[PDB]
């Protein structure tokens, strides 16, 4: 589900399950 | 950053795994 444009809240949503316990950072620049 | 490269272009696995922690 991650080889597409991922924008805005879907991308956060994707770092989120991707990242799971782990954690990220978001930095949109 | 991630959304040149995850928004502006198509993300990859490897590329979200950049931002974890």
């Amino acid at each position: 589900f991650v080889n597409q444009h991922l924008c805005g809240s879907h991308l956060v949503e994707a770092l989120y399950l991707v990242c799971g316990e782990r954690g990220f950072f978001y930095t949109p620049k | 950053g991630i959304v040149e490269q995850c928004c502006t272009s198509i993300c990859s696995l490897y590329q979200l795994e950049n931002y974890c922690g």
